[PDB]
């Protein structure tokens, strides 16, 4: 095999995720406990403007 | 028409089609493909068929 190829170490994704039909990232947290959890996610939306 | 065919299939065919009482989408139009616009000449130069 060593006279056709050549080999080297690289970086990837071990499991990929899809979410409706795109690729995607689950990102998993909760509300500060003196919160609510809609303010929790109605903050997380604003952030992923930026 | 291919540059916008392709991106309404990329990106807006798909959640729509998806999208709640929609039953079947018609895209008028066809999304890209890599086209191998072969020429006869040039394969009978070099021996070669499809």
């Amino acid at each position: 095999f060593s006279a056709f190829s050549t080999s080297r170490w690289e970086y990837g994704s071990p499991r990929l995720e899809r979410y409706n039909g795109l690729p995607s990232l689950e990102i998993l947290g909760q509300a500060a406990p003196g919160k609510s959890t809609g303010e929790a996610m109605a903050l997380m939306e604003e952030l992923a403007g930026k | 028409q291919d540059d916008i065919s392709d991106y309404v299939a990329a990106n807006m065919k798909d959640p729509i089609s998806r999208t709640s009482g929609v039953g079947d989408v018609q895209l008028f139009g066809s999304q890209y493909a890599m086209r191998i616009w072969m020429d006869p000449n040039k394969l009978n130069n070099f021996q070669l068929t499809p």
